[PDB]
């Protein structure tokens, strides 16, 4: 465990959101809510090219197959069909009324996911874009959405810690699962089998919630995330790994059996905003927000 | 199990016959002037219009890749397409016109066409190499068979009565029998269908009786059996007359309909009462009816109209609250005053 | 061979042997088909069943135990299709609805 | 322009009749406010009676500790008083009547009928309400999401 | 082929003159929805019985035998047709 | 008479059965070793159908046999 | 002298739809003679359509008909259907 800095990736006008890897080593872009989204490289941030004329900060974007479509969760209440070698305006998305916080590319390919606030939701079509359904997701407003490995459970977050593991095909979900807090929750997620989802539970204890029961497998220590947006991440490259966010500058990166401090990484100058991981390789990025407008490229 | 109205479509008249896939994701709607109208439920569009031909698109089959329907018409051609832009790949303009169309499950290069008069005779994708199934009687004109559920066998039906099974391939003689109709009059056949997991099938005879049987039931029978039925379902008190009869996703819910009346009617395999009797328009007349897969809703095809039959969840969503039971009086229990498991999650 | 009752093969409560000899020996016709009794017990059977519901939840609502026929008369009049089926019965034992119209009551 | 950076900062006899036929009245359908709400699959008439407001009865002081229950989990948002002297919960176990929204054209009021058991608040109607219609209460003590006609934008 | 109206289709004079063969002198105004109505409903109860003989009988025409027997059923026997 | 039945599932079964018997007593033989009802126990000779009105010599069964099943929810 | 009613079989419906429900006598003379009442109306229908038709034999269809004609609505939605019910599995 002797991760080592090697890029930086600079050249931004607001706040970097998130980043999320290609599924086969391909692209990163800058996926940030600059209105724009310039096509940086996971490898050595070649630059590609420059996909930018919005009109408000996109809160995230989606990924495709092949890295390149995308759809904006711009925080202008609209939503475009983007690709990449084309920059045009396919259609537009409309049915919400405050901010696109999230929205997805099934692994099918074949589904249009878009979280809102005033919950306000719709799955959509990737072809057509039709209006179908306003879906009462939670109580409170959304923060994740996700499909599994398969793509017939759509998890979400709440702010007072629902799993809700929404169905594709139906769209009852099954099962509620608790905490003794009252988390706002700033992001859930699936696994390689879509039984282990990590909420977020906010006194520096990040609990991995089992799929029947509703328990945890191991209660982290030594993490900072009480009030600002952290992502989750695991690695399936060499042996066991546990990747996150972290928000003194570091960079978070232990093992799950050991539940310890056995790396962290100082090298950022902000609260990290984002981290991800690649599935064959140890390329793992390290985003922040306005106060480092890098995104720090870590490989062992 | 379906109990509802649930919504209809008038969206393109003139429908004539639709199926699914394995997944059941689109409708292949089957039109009189050779169109075939691709309808989706979760997304409730219209995807893509192939307007085919002019003739009436008789038959539809979808194989299992998800690319490959397969059709004929009184045009007499066995065309096929491909939903991606569609792609008339093959076209074979045939005489003696068709009935039903089939693949087989996994060898998808062999097809099974019925004509009008002559004995089905396994067609193919690419060569002309049509397999002769040897029907020995051929005074029947209307000879009808099809595959078991994985492909594994051919089972055959002609008018006399007599069924006949070969091998899917190089026909193989191994089971011979007449059904017991009445006692001095036997019937025809119009239709044999099979299951997506066991290997039951029933019957549609044309006594107004429907007769089940089982593949392990007949292959224990063989050549010269007499196998009597999993179940005998009629209807005595209306005396109707059968047009189209299917299985349930699992097949244990048998839902034959109507040539008369516009109503469906559905039993159990186990038990084998009738359960709940459907009802639509009553003044059409209704041809096709199309069973889902996966989740229990119909589909019925008359006038051009098909309609979506559901059960709209009555009972409730009950996502939120495994927990939170009912108390019905105001029951008052105030005196009370006050890292084991590692499963691989990244399986 | 055994011998199972026609009810009992058919899965209801009334008899079958009954009614078909009533309608053999009442001279509705000259030939009774076969599923006609069975249709008929069945009818028979679904209607006693509606009325004696009514009546059972009106007889747990005045606290009592058995069914006297004041309540036959309130679960048969409260209804809205058991009304139109008994337009013109008189129950003996009966008694009427409580019913007072407007405008006889002070303001 | 993101929030993601932005840190989170007679009449008793006709209401047992209405008792008897809880799962006749309505069932738990939708509305776009927010959420659920509750719907018809009738039409609720004239002198209709719907609801009764039930669950588990606080006592005197014991809502001084359940505002520090409302500090974890984020329970109850579902409140209603019964009286001076008590207050009823709908969070822990009892009455599942916690998605009756707002909308500031409400067509419902509350009402009391006391039984032997104690003042019960008791719902009726005064019109045909018709099918799908809302449901809907004056509170009489965050922004509205409905978009009504002549609407004041609040809770009471 | 599928028609709209006439509901309103039985005028206003036409009500009139029913009154004035039943004895009528003065009428008010909104009479004339609610015999519509009436009308309306009482055709319903003879049309249900009509068309329940005929698909009963295996047919398609309804015939003038069945709106007698129908009337017969409603208590209004009506002379004159069989 | 020890005689063994070939089942759907290969459940090839003994039992202690006579020359003298007729087919509902070899049923209930095996509702009593079992639990199954004897209405689906369908004896099966070169892929026929034994009635249950007959002996075990109205068909000519040759003692120590080996016969087939079917089940058959007869409960109905 | 053995006379006839339906005492019994109104005590096994009641057992059936209600676990500890009494009945007393007066009730059930008046069930009695509901079920005489409704028999009577049903075949009078029956026979008038079996007459009507120039048939000569009542069947499961010509009741069918009757309880369509004679109850109203609802009550007829559901009876028609319990008919039927009970006549597939009088066949089996
Ligand atoms: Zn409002």
């Amino acid at each position: 465990p002797n991760y080592a800095l090697k890029f930086t990736l600079a050249g931004h006008t607001k706040a970097v959101s998130s980043v999320k890897f290609s599924p086969n080593g391909e692209w990163l872009a800058s996926s940030s809510a600059d209105k724009l989204i310039k096509i940086w490289g996971a490898y050595d941030g070649k630059f590609e090219k420059t996909i930018s004329g919005h009109k408000l900060g996109i809160s995230d974007v989606a990924w495709s197959s092949d890295s390149n479509l995308l759809v904006s969760a711009s925080d202008d209440k609209t939503l475009k069909i983007w690709d990449v070698s084309s920059g045009k305006c396919l259609k537009t998305l409309k049915g919400h009324s405050n901010y696109v916080f999230c929205c997805n590319f099934n692994p099918q390919s074949n589904l249009i996911v878009s979280g809102s606030f005033d919950e306000s939701v719709r799955i959509w079509d990737v072809k057509t874009g039709k209006c179908l359904k306003t879906l009462p997701a939670h109580s409170d407003p959304v923060s994740a959405v996700h499909f599994n490995r398969d793509g017939s459970l759509i998890v979400s977050s709440s702010y007072d810690g629902l799993c809700r593991i929404w169905d594709t095909a139906s769209g009852q979900c099954l099962k509620t699962l608790i905490d003794d807090d009252n988390p706002p929750v700033s992001f859930v997620k699936f696994s390689p089998n879509g039984k282990y989802i990590l909420a977020a539970t906010l006194d520096n204890t990040l609990k991995l919630w089992d799929y029947s029961k509703g328990k945890c497998l191991k209660t982290y220590t030594g993490h900072k995330n009480e009030k600002y947006c952290i992502f989750a991440n695991f690695s399936v490259t060499g042996g066991k790994w546990i990747v996150s966010g972290s928000e003194d500058n570091l960079v978070y990166i232990w093992n799950l059996q050991t539940k310890e401090i056995v790396q962290k990484l100082q090298g950022h100058t902000d609260v990290v905003i984002s981290t991800a991981c690649h599935p064959t390789e140890n390329i793992i990025a390290s985003a922040a927000l306005e106060n480092d407008k890098t995104i720090k490229l870590w490989k062992s | 199990y379906p109990e509802e109205a649930d919504g209809t479509l008038d969206c393109i008249s003139m429908a004539l016959t639709c199926t699914f896939n394995r997944w059941g994701t689109l409708l292949a709607v089957g039109c009189n002037d050779g169109r075939i109208v691709i309808w989706d439920f979760l997304t409730r569009g219209i995807a893509k219009i192939i307007s085919a031909h002019i003739h009436p698109v008789c038959s539809l089959c979808w194989s299992r890749d998800g690319h490959k329907l397969v059709s004929a018409s009184t045009d007499n051609i066995v065309s096929q397409w491909d939903v991606l832009s569609g792609d008339c790949d093959q076209r074979f303009r045939f005489p003696s016109p068709i009935l039903k169309v089939q693949y087989h499950p996994r060898d998808q290069n062999k097809v099974l066409v019925c004509p009008m008069k002559s004995a089905p005779v396994m067609l193919t994708l690419s060569d002309s190499k049509h397999v002769v199934l040897p029907v020995d009687d051929d005074s029947d004109l209307n000879v009808v068979a099809s595959f078991d559920r994985r492909g594994e066998y051919i089972y055959t039906g002609n008018a006399k009565g007599k069924i006949l099974v070969l091998k899917t391939d190089s026909q193989d003689l191994v089971a011979s029998f007449r059904v017991t109709t009445g006692t001095s009059n036997t019937t025809a056949i119009k239709s044999i269908e099979f299951a997506r997991k066991g290997s039951c099938f029933l019957i549609n005879t044309a006594d107004r009786i429907i007769r089940v049987y089982d593949g392990r039931e007949i292959l224990t029978c063989g050549r010269d059996g007499e196998p009597e039925p999993m179940q005998k379902l009629q209807d005595l008190v209306n005396r109707t007359p059968w047009k189209k009869c299917c299985f349930s996703g699992d097949g244990e819910y048998i839902v034959a309909g109507s040539a008369r009346q516009h109503a469906l009617y559905i039993w159990e395999k186990s038990i084998g009462n009738l359960v709940k009797i459907l009802h639509g328009t009553r003044g059409e007349l209704l041809l096709d009816v199309a069973w889902h897969p996966v989740r229990p809703i119909i589909a019925s095809i008359s006038s051009g109209v098909v309609s979506i039959w559901a059960q709209n969840q009555v009972e409730n969503w009950s996502a939120f609250a495994p927990d939170f039971k009912e108390l019905d009086e105001n029951v008052e229990y105030e005196e009370r005053e006050s890292e084991d498991e590692e499963v691989d999650v990244t399986s | 061979a055994k011998a199972k009752t026609r009810s009992s093969r058919a899965g209801l409560q009334f008899p079958v042997g009954r009614v078909h000899r009533l309608l053999r020996k009442g001279n509705y016709a000259e030939r009774v088909g076969a599923g006609a009794p069975v249709y008929l017990a069945a009818v028979l059977e679904y209607l006693t069943a509606e009325i004696l519901e009514l009546a059972g939840n009106a007889a747990r609502d005045n606290k009592k135990t058995r069914i006297i026929p004041r309540h036959l008369q309130l679960a048969v009049r409260n209804d809205e299709e058991l009304n139109k089926l008994l337009g013109r019965v008189t129950i003996a034992q009966g008694g009427v609805l409580p019913n007072i119209q407007s405008v006889l009551l002070p303001k | 322009g993101s929030a993601r950076s932005e840190p989170k900062m007679s009449k008793s006899s006709q209401y047992r009749k209405m008792k008897t036929e809880w799962k006749s009245n309505v069932y738990l359908a939708r509305s776009r406010i927010q959420g659920l709400g509750l719907y018809a699959a009738r039409d609720i008439e004239k002198h209709t009676m719907v609801i009764e407001y039930i669950g588990t009865i606080i006592r005197n002081e014991v809502a001084n500790r359940k505002e520090k229950l409302y500090e974890s989990q984020n329970r109850g948002v579902y409140m209603f008083r019964m009286d001076n002297d008590h207050v009823i919960d709908a969070t822990l176990t009892g009455g599942p009547a916690r998605y009756i929204n707002h909308s500031c054209a409400p067509n419902c009021v509350a009402e009391v009928v006391t039984f032997e058991r104690g003042h019960k608040i008791i719902i009726s109607s005064s019109r045909r309400i018709q099918k799908g219609e809302e449901l809907c209460y004056d509170y009489k003590f965050i922004p509205c999401h409905c978009g009504a006609v002549n609407c004041r934008k609040w809770m009471n | 082929k599928v028609l709209r109206d006439n509901i309103q289709g039985i005028t206003k004079p036409a009500i009139r003159r029913l009154a004035r063969r039943g004895g009528v002198k003065r009428i008010s105004g909104l009479i004339y929805e609610e015999t519509r109505g009436v009308l309306k409903v009482f055709l319903e109860n003879v049309i249900r019985d009509a068309v329940t003989y005929t698909e009963h009988a295996k047919r398609k025409t309804v015939t003038a035998m069945d709106v007698v027997y129908a009337l017969k059923r409603q208590g209004r026997t009506l002379y004159g047709f069989g | 008479m020890q005689i063994f039945v070939k089942t759907l599932t290969g459940k090839t079964i003994t039992l202690e059965v006579e020359p003298s018997d007729t087919i509902e007593n070899v049923k209930a033989k095996i509702q009593d070793k079992e639990g199954i009802p004897p209405d689906q126990q369908r004896l099966i000779f070169a892929g026929k159908q034994l009635e249950d009105g007959r002996t075990l010599s109205d068909y000519n069964i040759q003692k120590e046999s080996t016969l087939h099943l079917v089940l058959r929810l007869r409960g109905c | 002298t053995r006379k006839e009613s339906y005492a019994i079989y109104v005590y096994k419906v009641l057992k059936q739809v209600h676990p500890d429900t009494g009945i007393s006598s007066k009730a059930m003379s008046i069930m009695n003679s509901f079920v005489n009442d409704v028999f009577e109306r049903i075949a009078g229908e029956a026979s008038r359509l079996a007459h009507y038709n120039k048939r000569s034999t009542i069947t499961s269809r010509e009741i069918q008909t009757a309880v369509r004609l004679l109850l109203p609505g609802e009550l007829a939605k559901h009876a028609v259907s319990e008919g039927t019910k009970a006549v597939t599995c009088y066949t089996s």
